[PDB]
RNA sequence: AAACUUUCAACAACGGAUCUCUUGGUUCUCGCAUCGAUGAAGAACGCAGCGAAAUGCGAUACGUAAUGUGAAUUGCAGAAUUCCGUGAAUCAUCGAAUCUUUGAACGCACAUUGCGCCCCUUGGUAUUCCAGGGGGCAUGCCUGUUUGAGCGUCAUUU
RNA sequence: GCGUUGGAUUGUUCACCCACUAAUAGGGAACGUGAGCUGGGUUUAGACCGUCGUGAGACAGGUUAGUUUUACCCUACUGAU
RNA sequence: CUCUUAAGGUAGCCAAAUGCCUCGUCAUCUAAUUAGUGACGCGCAUGAAUGGAUUAACGAGAUUCCCACUGUCCCUAUCUACUAUCUAGCGAAACCACAGCCAAGGGAACGGGCUUGGCAGAAUCAGCGGGGAAAGAAGACCCUGUUGAGCUUGACUCUAGU
RNA sequence: CGUGGAGGUCAGUGACGAAGCCUAGACCGUAAGGUCGGGUCGAACGGCCUCUAGUGCAGAUCUUGGUGGUAGUAGCAAAUAUUCAAAUGAGAACUUUGAAGACUGAAGUGGGGAAAGGUUCCACGUCAACAGCAGUUGGACGUGGGUUAGUCGAUCCUAAGAGAUGGGGAAGCUCCGUUUCAAAGGCCUGAUGCAGGCCACCAUCGAAAGGGAAUCCGGUUAAGAUUCCGGAACCUGGAUAUGGAUUCUUCACGGUAACGUAACUGAAUGUGGAGACGUCGGCGCGAGCCCUGGGAGGAGUUAUCUUUUCUUCUUAACAGCUUAUCACCCCGGAAUUGGUUUAUCCGGAGAUGGGGUCUUAUGGCUGGAAGAGGCCAGCACCUUUGCUGGCUCCGGUGCGCUUGUGACGGCCCGUGAAAAUCCACAGGAAGGAAUAGUUUUCAUGCCAGGUCGUACUGAUAACCGCAGCAGGUCUCCAAGGUGAACAGCCUCUAGUUGAUAGAAUAAUGUAGAUAAGGGAAGUCGGCAAAAUAGAUCCGUAACUUCGGGAUAAGGAUUGGCUCUAAGGGUCGGACGAUCAACUUAGAACUGGUACGGACAAGGGGAAUCUGACUGUCUAAUUAAAACAUAGCAUUGCGAUGGUCAGAAAGUGAUGUUGACGCAAU
RNA sequence: AUGGUGAACUAUGCCUGAAUAGGGUGAAGCCAGAGGAAACUCUGGUGGAGGCUCGUAGCGGUUCUGACGUGCAAAUCGAUC
RNA sequence: AUAUUGGCGAGAGACCGAUAGCGAACAAGUACAGUGAUGGAAAGAUGAAAAGAACUUUGAAAAGAGAGUGAAAAAGUACGU
């Protein structure tokens, strides 16, 4: 049965998940994950794969630091504070 | 086509060594100031079997020259060799089965194994169970000797190069029927994955230049040049002569 | 069985946000929300590890 | 007609898994995990296991009193005694014809 | 003749067509020049009186400071809440902070909340073993400092 | 009008014998009849041989193994209210 | 003897899973045998590790006979459960131009429909396998296309290696 | 002619109703279309002259959505099976409880886990959806509750393998290399850099089945327990003191020895031993289970019978004494060879024998620990369920079953991992008493042991198969009979009794059966079906590689009951006493001639084709004559090599290798 | 064509584990004995070998060209093997 | 001076009008499939205002019938037409 007896048998995950991206990506065997290329130093992207980029790219995320930064881009880049 | 099998081995995956069972390489003594001027004893302690090999090996130990501590060196027993039998190995040696000396050491028609190919390399040629090297003649200025090997061609090989008194043990060992298919299982088992196998002619054209056919056949000559191309040598790789060999071989 | 914390750990968010909505949800002004769209079940949608 | 389970998280028969069968206070029997049976050291002359040491697995002999991993003679726990018995002989046999091999060759030079 | 079947109608079904909407999409133009080791993009996991999500934030967790406005917030409940006031509020604004676990991710690892090392401090009778607490050890390279290595090499000791 | 068979070899139709018989006439119905059958032949994918071909492969040359789907609709027919 | 070759099929085996002719001939087994077996051999096209011959034992391998046994058959019969069938509840699918009684005619040379005749009367259940050239999949055979891929070779044109 | 949008106009229509929809109502046109009335309706929209295009649908096996006929139809038939009463509820074939019939039958429908799931677990609430009938039930819905460890695992170690780093390739993403053409780092002492001696292994990841430091019983919860509660332990790491021992012969005596012990300095530097290992055979022995006698309690049957049937009768880790085959040592010197295993091996290289030493597997007694647990009886009266008492004891039997283990034997061109750990030994650095010094391996005593996991399922509903799918998916435990037997069949314990149901009993079927006479005439062909069968005895061909062929072929027997005979153990010195087995042979009687009585269980013979055999392959049409193989033969290669890999390389496979070898036919 | 992602299945090697009722046969090794002038030859045991064998479970997939063929199921079900 | 399918901030269109317009006008890169790379939806409109139908009645309930709100229940959260 190339078949359903024989997936009786799939019990061993293929991948784990991911530490960077969290995706259940992370080979296994291979201790690489395949959406980001964790561990390889910079992140995973083609140009064929502009749905998976744009699923990725910055603004899909908190921006945490990044947000603020055109807010503090309008103002000269203030220090101190302001008085009364 | 795809990838015949032989050019598969070669990238080795399923094809390296099975390499667990087994006691370590086999080697001489370095070559060291004991052995190229005086003569440096050691026991034989064990002699015990190498998975993958049909020649049992010697556990023999010696004293480290240069600290307080026992080394122990892995010798290819060659026929006789016992538990407990002292080893004296250098220039100055004496000649008795299982001492190892240089070659400008020993008479002309001496009886010797593991031979460097090299001073230094720690053995080289006759390895092989019950294999053995004769040494054929010396010529002193530019000190060399001539051997001839189990294969029985001749070499000049430096006369410093060592060698073991005696043929290697355990031979006739091919002597006996396999006698059933099992029994090639478990040799190449602890040996590698090259078996069974099967008839590239078996095939088809895709799996082997010997493919195809409704009938199975060459078809076109199965003598290949040296200079042929990786997946094109099956076969009789440049073969000089082929068919069944009549009469008496032994070179001289 | 025996279970990785970082497993053991998304289980507990799991089993955390398997809940209906709750009610006083619906009485929000220009609320939009009427139940639990992503709710999950054990037997229905296995969570991927 | 009491059945038993394993004790541990060990479903599989293997070496460390081994169990007993034990009846205990309450009436019931019980599985019990033994420890894979210890094996007498031995000599490390003619590999004989040496009679008088207290046989345990290597941990416990750093649990134990020194005197069941020897006893009395030079090489306690080392040799097999008539092991011993015999590098004494040759001990002393070997350094006499030492000094036998050495004024035969001091006559060996000035008497040529 | 009913039943049944067809056809038209009205009401009722079924379904979501039409029509009208439109905080969205699209394109055109105009102006602007700002991510990151000063830990970025992204990730996981958390935070609310009462939330599963979206949005927001980080053990100070739908938020802290500061500045402006000037009385709300609201689904209910709630406020020594405090209204001619350094003052409501999920407001705007943002110049000061926090910022879990991570991540180019940096002590070593990481299918583990797995295993070190060094300095300060506390507690167990403690330089040393245990614990708590704060603070630290990745790599390539430049400038410089300190300590070094080589009959590479120059002088100078008697 | 009425009956035109039973067997031996053969997948065979055909051919041919044996036997009984009154007689063992010839044909048609999509060379009647596969959601009636069977699958032995033919006619895929495995394999052997012989001839052919350098070869892959070929052979109207011989072999062996090789999944036979659905009716509840209409009509038709059979019986039934 | 002659022509000819690198050499001209040896030892063996055979109408063999290799023989066109072919159901070869003879023998044998049968009442009868394109089958089996034994022989014979100018063998279309047998044949020596392209392996030849032979072979104990083995085999879910192809074939032949015999004894036993049998519903395989003459030739059908009878029983058991579960179905089908009627009931309550539950409730799909394939398929569907429109549809559905024949004959003959003509017709794209086999019509449910057209033409001329036979004819024809509600609403229906259980069966059935004649028809719907039924359903199933833009024919796998065949051809055509200046459409392909797998594979082969002294096809064109190249190319790693050497 | 009509549609979306734009420029202009009619100061166009409109909440006193725009647009849209409905209408076998009315009108204009040949028509595309246009107008109207009535209905529904709610917020915008139209004429005209022009502008512009995503501008008109019946189809494209068209796209998305929506709906019919088929049709209350095909169907809801594997897994032996259900019944009676009551409780509850609006409602009971289906839920609960009680009674009955049964099943899975310890190779489970029982008791636990590994992977996977991830809250299913458990309580209460509950029935819209789901559980292809039902539903008061659920694995559903809703709200909660729940998983406790120095000792069970993880952590540590290494395996195949993976992989940083000085490096070497590559335009680069990166390839290569883990000892790697490297200035690689520590550790113990003291006299905090210093004096020193060293040792120099150069990362790391890679096992919840390998290795490994250490916990047991009793009780407890709705749900967790080797974790919690009670008692009883052990280990590891830190701390130190008291006793003991040791010394004026400083680092203990005894014993011929093997060895002894309550102890009884030890730096490296070295060395040795456990870690550490195949598989099968028979023999021994332990543990659990099985069977079973006496008795002390409870239960059942009792017209009749049975000193009867069933059942309770238990002992944990840990500590002390003691306990062993093997191997030892001392005495003694062997032919007339003795000793010895089921199995032929041992002895002048020292046997048979007398006497000793050891491992402490495993057993025995005690401690633990009866105070626990188990079985009974008597109270006391609703107040709880407390309280009192009792018995818990002595044996036997073995080719029994399972599992452990020992001493051996067969087996190999197969000889069957590694590391982290723990110990010992050699060794002799250094430090040590007498007015008192050394002693953490003898005893006792103190402090500390984190972190993650722990519920349950583990499958004909908790995993994967689109699902509560007749499929697939790793493992431990295993009672009685019959029997060769974990077979098949019946049973104890536990667990089920789930699968839509009711009424019939046509055709045809699926699944199971039997047939008079004939006996393959059926047919491509014995397809299919029948016949055969176990055990004891007798009988047994051609051929053969002498192993086979062979259960060849082919016969006879078999029940029950009642007798006979043979086969053993232990004692104290041709005997006697006593204990305890089922095997085999034999013989009488007996029956509706039946007896492997259900179950279980070969059809055989002669040949031809063909592959030698065991094995392998097309999952999901081909198990074959194909493949493989042992055997045979041929080729290449002596390393500066053959075969092969790679973009390259200080690259790589064979190679832990060397012609009895590797590579190619 | 280019650039990516798969050895949960399956193929094959390695590392580490685990598993396999009851019977038939009776190879070497060995013990006793018997015949024979000798060389040598028999007999009865004992022992327990074999990619031996009947046959479970395991793994497999021969036939019914059996069930099913909008299935229990995109490979399953029974019997036989 | 030139470039600008990205980022931040702005004005617009003879553009699209929920099967259109970006795949997403909605808790949309959502749910969900897949070992994985990847793939990838459906889904806007009660009314001015909840005034979201008190109360009676049949029903075990769900609901039904009255009543009530509202301009409109020919708007009853299955909601415009
Ligand atoms: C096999 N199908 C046929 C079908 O073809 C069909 O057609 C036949 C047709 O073949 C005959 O037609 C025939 O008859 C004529 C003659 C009678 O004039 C002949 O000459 C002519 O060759 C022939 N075609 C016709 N006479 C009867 C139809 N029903 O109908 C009758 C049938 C038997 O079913
Ligand atoms: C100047 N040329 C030479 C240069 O050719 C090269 O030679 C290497 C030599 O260093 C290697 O030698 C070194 O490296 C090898 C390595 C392969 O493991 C080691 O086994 C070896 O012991 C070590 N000495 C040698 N085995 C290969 C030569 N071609 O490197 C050494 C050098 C002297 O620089
Ligand atoms: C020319 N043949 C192709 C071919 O695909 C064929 O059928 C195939 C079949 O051959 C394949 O598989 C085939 O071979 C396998 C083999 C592993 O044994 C068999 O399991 C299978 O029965 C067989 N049909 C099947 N997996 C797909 C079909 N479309 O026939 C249809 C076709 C597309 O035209
Ligand atoms: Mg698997
Ligand atoms: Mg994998
Ligand atoms: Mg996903
Ligand atoms: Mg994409
Ligand atoms: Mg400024
Ligand atoms: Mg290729
Ligand atoms: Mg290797
Ligand atoms: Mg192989
Ligand atoms: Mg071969
Ligand atoms: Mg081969
Ligand atoms: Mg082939
Ligand atoms: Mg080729
Ligand atoms: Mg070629
Ligand atoms: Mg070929
Ligand atoms: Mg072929
Ligand atoms: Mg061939
Ligand atoms: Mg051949
Ligand atoms: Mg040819
Ligand atoms: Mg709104
Ligand atoms: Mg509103
Ligand atoms: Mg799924
Ligand atoms: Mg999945
Ligand atoms: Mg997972
Ligand atoms: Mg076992
Ligand atoms: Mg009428
Ligand atoms: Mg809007
Ligand atoms: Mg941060
Ligand atoms: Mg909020
Ligand atoms: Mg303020
Ligand atoms: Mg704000
Ligand atoms: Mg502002
Ligand atoms: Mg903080
Ligand atoms: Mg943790
Ligand atoms: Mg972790
Ligand atoms: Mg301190
Ligand atoms: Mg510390
Ligand atoms: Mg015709
Ligand atoms: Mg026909
Ligand atoms: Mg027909
Ligand atoms: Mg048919
Ligand atoms: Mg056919
Ligand atoms: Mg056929
Ligand atoms: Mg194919
Ligand atoms: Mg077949
Ligand atoms: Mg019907
Ligand atoms: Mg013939
Ligand atoms: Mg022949
Ligand atoms: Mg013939
Ligand atoms: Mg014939
Ligand atoms: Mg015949
Ligand atoms: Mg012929
Ligand atoms: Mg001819
Ligand atoms: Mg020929
Ligand atoms: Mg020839
Ligand atoms: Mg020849
Ligand atoms: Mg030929
Ligand atoms: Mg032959
Ligand atoms: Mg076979
Ligand atoms: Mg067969
Ligand atoms: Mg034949
Ligand atoms: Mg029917
Ligand atoms: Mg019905
Ligand atoms: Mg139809
Ligand atoms: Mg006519
Ligand atoms: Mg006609
Ligand atoms: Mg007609
Ligand atoms: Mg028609
Ligand atoms: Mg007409
Ligand atoms: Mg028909
Ligand atoms: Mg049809
Ligand atoms: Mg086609
Ligand atoms: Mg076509
Ligand atoms: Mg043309
Ligand atoms: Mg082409
Ligand atoms: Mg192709
Ligand atoms: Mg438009
Ligand atoms: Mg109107
Ligand atoms: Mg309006
Ligand atoms: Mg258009
Ligand atoms: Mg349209
Ligand atoms: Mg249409
Ligand atoms: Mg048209
Ligand atoms: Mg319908
Ligand atoms: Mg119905
Ligand atoms: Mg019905
Ligand atoms: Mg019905
Ligand atoms: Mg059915
Ligand atoms: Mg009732
Ligand atoms: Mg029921
Ligand atoms: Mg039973
Ligand atoms: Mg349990
Ligand atoms: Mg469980
Ligand atoms: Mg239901
Ligand atoms: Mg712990
Ligand atoms: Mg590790
Ligand atoms: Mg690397
Ligand atoms: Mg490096
Ligand atoms: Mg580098
Ligand atoms: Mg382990
Ligand atoms: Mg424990
Ligand atoms: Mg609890
Ligand atoms: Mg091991
Ligand atoms: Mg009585
Ligand atoms: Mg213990
Ligand atoms: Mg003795
Ligand atoms: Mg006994
Ligand atoms: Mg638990
Ligand atoms: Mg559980
Ligand atoms: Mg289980
Ligand atoms: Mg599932
Ligand atoms: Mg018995
Ligand atoms: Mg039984
Ligand atoms: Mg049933
Ligand atoms: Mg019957
Ligand atoms: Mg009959
Ligand atoms: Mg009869
Ligand atoms: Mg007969
Ligand atoms: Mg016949
Ligand atoms: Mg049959
Ligand atoms: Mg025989
Ligand atoms: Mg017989
Ligand atoms: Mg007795
Ligand atoms: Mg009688
Ligand atoms: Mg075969
Ligand atoms: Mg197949
Ligand atoms: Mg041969
Ligand atoms: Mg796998
Ligand atoms: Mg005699
Ligand atoms: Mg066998
Ligand atoms: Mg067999
Ligand atoms: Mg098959
Ligand atoms: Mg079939
Ligand atoms: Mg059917
Ligand atoms: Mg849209
Ligand atoms: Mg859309
Ligand atoms: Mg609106
Ligand atoms: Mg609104
Ligand atoms: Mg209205
Ligand atoms: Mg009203
Ligand atoms: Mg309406
Ligand atoms: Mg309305
Ligand atoms: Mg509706
Ligand atoms: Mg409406
Ligand atoms: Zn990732
Ligand atoms: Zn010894």
């Amino acid at each position: 049965g190339k078949g359903t007896p024989s997936f009786g048998k799939r019990h061993n995950k293929s991948h784990t998940l991911c530490n960077r991206c969290g995706r259940r990506s992370f080979h296994v065997q291979k201790k690489t994950c395949s959406s980001c290329g964790y561990p390889a130093a910079k992140t995973r992207s083609y140009n064929w794969g502009a749905k998976a980029k744009r699923r990725h790219t910055t603004g899909t995320g908190r921006m945490r630091y990044l947000k603020h930064v055109s807010r503090r881009f309008k103002n000269g880049f203030q220090t101190g504070s302001a008085s009364k | 086509g795809r990838v015949i099998r032989n050019q598969r081995k070669g990238a080795g995956s399923i094809f390296t060594s099975h390499t667990r069972l087994r006691q370590g390489a086999a080697k001489l003594r370095t070559l060291d100031y004991a052995e190229r001027h005086g003569y440096i004893r050691g026991i034989v302690k064990q002699i015990v079997h190498d998975s993958g090999r049909g020649a049992p090996l010697a556990k023999v130990v010696f004293r480290d020259p240069y600290k307080y501590r026992l080394r122990e060196e892995i010798f290819i027993a060659n026929e006789g060799v016992h538990t407990g039998q002292f080893i004296y190995a250098g220039k100055k040696a004496s000649l008795n089965v299982g001492n190892v000396l240089p070659l400008g050491s020993v008479p002309e028609g001496t009886i010797v194994s593991n031979v460097e190919e090299k001073p230094g390399d720690r053995g080289a040629l006759a390895r092989a169970s019950g294999n053995y090297v004769i040494i054929i003649g010396h010529n002193p200025d530019e000190n060399k000797t001539r051997v001839r090997l189990p294969s029985g061609a001749k070499k000049v090989i430096s006369s410093d190069a060592r060698g073991v008194i005696g043929v290697i043990a355990g031979g006739g060992r091919v002597d006996k029927p396999l006698l059933k298919a099992g029994r090639a299982f478990h040799k190449y088992r602890l040996k590698r994955n090259s078996w069974p196998k099967t008839r590239g002619v078996a095939m088809n054209p895709v799996d082997h230049p010997h493919g195809g056919g409704n009938h199975q056949h060459i078809g076109k000559a199965s003598t290949i040049s040296r200079g042929a191309v990786s997946g094109q040598k099956a076969g009789l790789i440049a073969a000089r002569r082929t068919g069944l060999l009549r009469g008496s071989q032994k070179t001289q | 069985a025996q279970k990785s914390f970082r497993i053991k750990q998304k289980m507990a968010k799991a089993k955390k946000q398997n809940r209906p909505l709750p009610q006083w949800i619906r009485l929000r002004t220009n609320n939009t929300i009427r139940y639990n769209a992503k709710r999950r079940n054990w037997r229905r949608t296995k969570m991927n590890i | 007609a009491q059945r038993v389970t394993f004790r541990r998280r060990n479903p599989y028969n293997t070496r460390s898994n081994k169990i007993k069968v034990v009846k205990t206070p309450g009436g019931i029997l019980r599985a019990q995990h033994v420890k894979k049976l210890a094996t007498r050291p031995k000599c490390g002359d003619c590999g004989s296991a040496l009679q008088g040491i207290s046989t345990l697995r290597p941990r416990q002999y750093a649990t134990v009193s020194k005197t069941h991993k020897t006893v009395s003679r030079a090489y306690g726990g080392s040799r097999c005694a008539n092991c011993v018995k015999e590098r004494i002989i040759r001990a002393f046999l070997i350094e006499e014809q030492k000094i036998v091999k050495k004024v035969v060759k001091e006559q060996t030079e000035a008497a040529k």
